[PDB]
């Protein structure tokens, strides 16, 4: 339950939301309708969660990487900009928020890390990751460090490993293959291998985390940080000289960051669709309403041709361009959370010591490909098959042919009008169920498997 | 964790 | 993958697919949106292979009997007609393309089989099968013979099945029961015993096909075939001076030829499905569309009012609606499929005496054959996913791979023709031995088929079974 | 698990197992050592299964045909019987316990069918199968019948098979070869054909079994039955007046019963070998001890010479080695088995009217019905592993276990019966649903059948099927 | 090659190698047949690298849990002592050291571990193992510490691990369940999870061995630790006043160590068998002999009628009685070893905090019970099936029938006759095969299969 | 380690 007469809006702590709660107060003024912006922890996880259930809020903010993700679970409302509007967003912004056909978001801006360092402390910084080690015993000998960022996500650890042929999920003949995942290649192992290396020389520490890097960078301690256009803003603030540019490389390589279009999707379950659609529309997506957020934390390239035009100007934009065109856009498929999730596990154990890079990666290799899954799923296609094979043995025109439905459950071969009926999954994409009770499926008096088939009796099996 | 992922599954399962 | 910003068209070989690109010429000139006409061999089993997943030609084109059984897959879109556009066609055309009270493709044209003779060799033909091995005797005297028409299709012998009582699946209640099948009664009985009679007595050849049939008609060899619209273009550039007339009786009885209806559906994969709505509707679905395919091979008698209004007056295809109305529409239940390939197989087995009429039309009866192919290809379909299991297993939790050796690789999948080709890497030539069994066909196990793994860890879309031999 | 300190002795229910108990008794009584008699059902199929793994007797007695298959798979230890041992028993009958040049039992008698007759009933016995019909139609008109024996073992009915030139392996150069195999030969089709004619007109009924034949000679009621040595016995008990005597002549052709010798074999895996050699060498093959087991059930001419020479004289024994002599010692190669499996298929089909004769006895000749139970069981097999390897997944590599829940458990395991009992915890009552299909009889699947899993995490041994009932 | 006429003997350097030196120099004096008594490190190990080839000593000492495994190798000599010797040892010591009905080397003494402690610093030692982490902290306030023991090995740890329900293998029904492994269970949890315990909590520390631990008990640093019968020895030469106890009791339950028995087999390949069995016969298990040892380092009970009688007067040989009283003796089966590996990684896992306990005792779960080869083992039978099936539904009593190998080879259905060739095994037993070569089997005259299959061509995947 | 793996089981091939 979503109040009806309001705008409910969330969108990540390290974003302008100062900025956008003003466009609130824009809004609020001209139609008398409050707007509410909040920024939740964990976002990307909380909103699936209220979401699934019809509450939470009426507009998410969030790279588009994780929309497909909602837009398959059903969470987001299908948006319905004409030519008009679509023609004043570049469309490669338009492509990020496609899911199956459908636009699922507006886009806002493109991100891409870069290198920051400190102009002072390093008026030439390193254009390759194999120098920063002898760097950082300089700097360190004037009680400094070379480097600091977030080593607890991995998408700021990303554009190394991907920098010598590491990948997410391959991209042939149209499609993302979800089961080609290049997260244990030679590339992925040489990047992390040479990650890990920096901390058991102590050029870095695996606790480092965004908060700790940002205070580092903007108190003048450490000359170089990673990070995106959100962060400028603070080092404007701070004392510090600073430079933004190209990434460093590896082994020759240029580094390979992970592009993200942040984005406004709004919730199935709302009943003020129209009302986010026009604050969206008419209020965010104008140059005074993508300024007033700017000017409160950059936002990278935006995706307003009107606006773009003029930050493009900027060299830190270029910076943040060049990046970008060295690696690739995310991909939108449902499988990168399970990809995120698996790469953030590899490079924690791999920085603390707690895996091997080899262990590590693997692990994360097995994880992003859903291999378990994978390996479960030919059993009970096997199992199926036989099952058809024992009984046309054993052995007209009026039966429901056997199926293996999405769940894993066999069907078997069943007679016109029966209600069949056969126990739920022992396992199902990370959760085991409840086996004594069942699911439900009619046979129709045509021979031909109802549609939809009854699982609401098959529970999970959690906690004591 | 694992009730979210309990939680995205009775989805798909409401939805077949 | 199906591409974007053109067509690709499916049809039958037999029908006019140059024609109908003639009319994609036209689309292309005003739309600038290449489209392709293909017609591959067997694409009625074999769209169902591809679209299902996500693969194939934007437009399909077929009978409407196995349209059900795609749209009943998930394999077609809906089509969107508006109200103008449906009372430009026959309104019992529309029927035959609805399921499940949805339309699923575009009618084209009403096909049934004719008889069709040579009045030089015979002014008078014959109004009853019973007189057709006497006739042949006459022939045999003058270096000709009465009749031949394809017998490895169930479609042309079908007419004379039910001609006495033979029939699919009875329709009552406004539906088919599929639990009344009527494949193995007395009257199918009698249809195939005359047919496999006219064998044993050597007034035709239980090996004869589509274009030993249409050669020999068309070489005034024969005086008489049985065959659709699409095969009167043929005749017109042979010399024959031949007449299309009703089919001949049997036992009294007409003989009772199942109507197709030539229809266009729409893939539901397709990322093109309003360049093809204006393809059919605005183009092919014309006085013009129409004229180009019929100018090429005959449709019959065609969907459009406006174009069937000309068309109806040809005797030809006064023969042909004369015959569409003493037999039946074909259903277009899912069922058809395994329906046709009954039959198929208990006309064949009886024809070459492989079976006896009574034990082939029982097997149809109760659907032994493809419970038969079904089994083989469980088995099949079971160890190829353990061959799967295998190398999933060793690869996610045996011992560490070599860091050296391939990262990407082809996974172990079964092909269409029962061979499993095993996890490959990237780049390799595969060999697998020629399968033990194909089609009712045992080949040669020691000569070898080849399937490249592409260069991006992809199946090729070709497998080379060239040097697949049988006994 | 074989317990050590005692013998367990498997021998047929139709044999003298009290006999033996009573040699059993004298053992213990010197040694202190439990000698345990046994005779289940069906023990030349079920020893195979638990010696398998290393379960069962430490002895087991069976005609030696079943021994070469045993001992080929490694189920009999070899033996070790001295000189002056061999000497003691007759060349010929050690032959028959060879394999593969090593000797594999101790032989103890040999055995063959006779023609048993009612001396009241019948003064002079027929020579010949044909005059057999006349007989029972004079018979008839006395309320009585000719001829009644076990219909239901292959064993009776192969002495007529045989007779006229049917043949299990054909045996030259020293050796059987397994690709020539005379089960469907002319001689083989004209016996049985005797036999199902005598069926068809009512001579006899293709339902009778041993205990059917046994019970209706014994109490008067049919003049004639064939049995062997150890049916004698309950003969003496029943009033009957009766005779041993030649087996009648099929055309001419003497009948050719397939020559059995009772033989014991020890268990491979039995920690009891020496013991078991004791038993057998110093107490069961003595006057004494094949005394005491006659006494029971008559042996046959025993492979023991001393005790031979005694019961050579008696008229019985003289018939019992006449038939012997027209017949053969069956072979004791691996495939007997197989062969014995067929032939029992092939008599009760065609006795039953199921097949016809030449249609059983082709079956038999092609191994149809082992091939086909072969095929159903490798399908259960494979589904089966199946079930364990998604189990095993499961359980090592799947979402944590509950850490309150059971840590033992029986395992996912086939039984004999063709059930494959699912994982279960430690003490479970386990319920599974009755076969669809068992040994050519098809039962109701919807009751269910039972197991427990033990508290240690062992399947229990017995398997409740009480609830099976079929069509 | 064993050098012919002499003998060369394996011992491990904890037990008393100048004593059975001695015994070698009385052989020497008396038959002039050298005797070298040496003292390899990893000797357990070493050996059937060594003893497989044809090579090594001409005897070897350890105990009898590893020699199963020797046996099924078929690198043991089988040995042929009569009736008259076989009475003058304890038939349970003849138990340990009979595989498959035969002897396969010759018992020496009894082991068990008990709880050694200072009585000048714990006149009276805790009778359970949880009072120690108190006690621990008196002593630290001391200078001292509680509990000092070698937590390299699991040998140590199992006593604890034991006690409340932990175990190797199932025993039921006259054998062991291999496929029964109690590594996992609740009880087994909460020994480790109390051994792991202490150490964060800083009463242990993960690196301690087996010298550091027995050299600080012998310099007075700690108040106890666990071993067995040959350490008193240096114990007696150090100053500590020490006392041999019963181990301390966990959740009220007895420790339960593995009771091993020392034992001396005779390599398959030497041609010194009898050499060897006439000094191990007459001149070490000889009262004379035994005691040669024995006052080098202590034996513990002895396997010898006429020696044992005395050392049972010993209060401290009575204490390694109790102990292995509460213990079992250990199963002779070769997966002992896969066992004992399974569980050293998780102790070290565990107790470095790489692995949790629960995630450390699941991997021992897996490993030692084999399940990997289990689940491949049932892929493999019911593939063999299938082709079965595939082959009979196509189609007389000259072929031999489909047979699954131990190797995990599908022999298919076969002509009487020919010889059959199928792919080296994909995995085997931890290794991985050349695919590309074949193994051969032939398919006699008579329907059966050959007995041996020829293996050969099948060499292993490793190093570069 | 994985030498003497390879090792035990060539012993095994052989008399097998
Ligand atoms: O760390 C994995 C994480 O990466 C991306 O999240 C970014 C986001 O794109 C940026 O806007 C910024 O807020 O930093 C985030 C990383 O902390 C993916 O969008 C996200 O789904 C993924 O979990
Ligand atoms: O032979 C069975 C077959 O009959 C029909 O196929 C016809 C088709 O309708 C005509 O357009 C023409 O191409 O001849 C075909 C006969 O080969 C059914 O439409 C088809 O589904 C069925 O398999
Ligand atoms: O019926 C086939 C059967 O014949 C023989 O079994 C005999 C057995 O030899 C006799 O001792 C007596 O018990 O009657 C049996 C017939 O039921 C073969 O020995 C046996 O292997 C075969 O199955
Ligand atoms: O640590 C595992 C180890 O335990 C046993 O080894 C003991 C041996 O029994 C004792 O004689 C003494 O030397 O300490 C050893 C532990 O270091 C098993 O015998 C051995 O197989 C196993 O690996």
């Amino acid at each position: 339950k979503i109040e009806e007469g309001k705008l409910v809006i969330w969108i990540n702590g390290d974003k302008g939301y100062n900025g956008l709660a003003e466009v609130g107060k824009k809004f609020e003024k001209d139609t008398g309708i409050k707007v509410t912006v909040e920024h939740p922890d964990k976002l990307e996880e909380k909103f699936p969660q209220v979401a699934a259930t019809g509450d939470g809020p009426d507009i998410i903010f969030w790279a588009h990487d994780r929309f497909g993700g909602y837009a398959q679970s059903g969470l987001l409302a299908e948006i319905t900009p004409d030519k008009a509007f679509q023609d004043k967003l570049y469309p490669f912004t338009w492509d990020a928020v496609r899911y199956n056909g459908k636009l699922i978001a507006y886009p806002i801006a493109v991100e891409a890390l870069s290198l920051i360092y400190n102009k002072d402390l390093l008026p030439n910084p390193p254009k390759t990751w194999e120098e920063i080690p002898a760097l950082d015993k300089e700097l360190k000998a004037k009680g400094k460090s070379a480097l600091m960022f977030n080593l607890q996500e991995p998408y700021f650890t990303w554009p190394l490993i991907a920098a010598d042929g590491g990948y997410a999920f391959k991209y042939e003949n149209g499609k993302y293959d979800i089961k080609d995942v290049g997260v244990d290649n030679a590339g992925a192992k040489a990047g992390l291998t040479f990650l890990v290396d920096l901390i058991k020389n102590k050029h870095m520490n695996a606790d480092t985390d965004y908060s700790i890097a940002e205070a580092a960078f903007n108190k003048g301690e450490t000359a170089m940080t990673i990070n995106g256009p959100w962060a400028w803003s603070n080092i404007d603030t701070s004392k510090v000289n600073y430079g933004v540019t190209v990434l460093p490389t590896f082994k020759g390589q240029p580094s390979k960051p992970f592009v993200g279009v942040l984005s406004a999707g709004i919730n199935a379950a709302s009943p003020n669709k129209e009302l986010a659609k026009e604050f969206l529309e008419n209020y965010l997506l104008t140059d005074e309403g993508l300024e007033a957020v700017n000017k409160d934390k950059p936002l990278g390239a935006v995706a307003l041709k009107s606006y773009e035009e003029e930050l493009a100007k900027d060299p830190r934009i270029a910076a943040t361009m060049e990046n970008a065109q060295k690696g690739e856009i995310m991909p939108n498929i449902p499988q990168m959370s399970a990809f995120w999730y698996a790469v953030r596990t590899a490079v924690i154990n791999a920085a603390s010591g707690r895996q091997t890079v080899d262990e590590a990666l693997k692990d994360a290799q097995t994880n992003a490909a859903a291999e378990f899954a994978a390996l479960l799923h030919s059993l009970l296609e096997a199992n199926c098959s036989l099952a058809l094979a024992e009984e046309l043995l054993l052995d007209p025109y009026s039966y429901c042919n056997t199926t293996l439905d999405q769940i894993g459950t066999c069907w078997p071969r069943s007679a016109a009008g029966a209600l069949v009926e056969r126990p739920c999954p022992e396992y199902f994409n990370g959760v085991k169920y409840n086996t004594t009770r069942n699911a439900y499926r009619e046979c129709l008096e045509n021979g031909t498997w109802a549609s939809k088939i009854n699982y609401s009796q098959c529970e999970p099996i959690l906690d004591d | 964790n694992l009730r979210a992922q309990a939680a995205a599954n009775a989805h798909l399962m409401a939805q077949i």
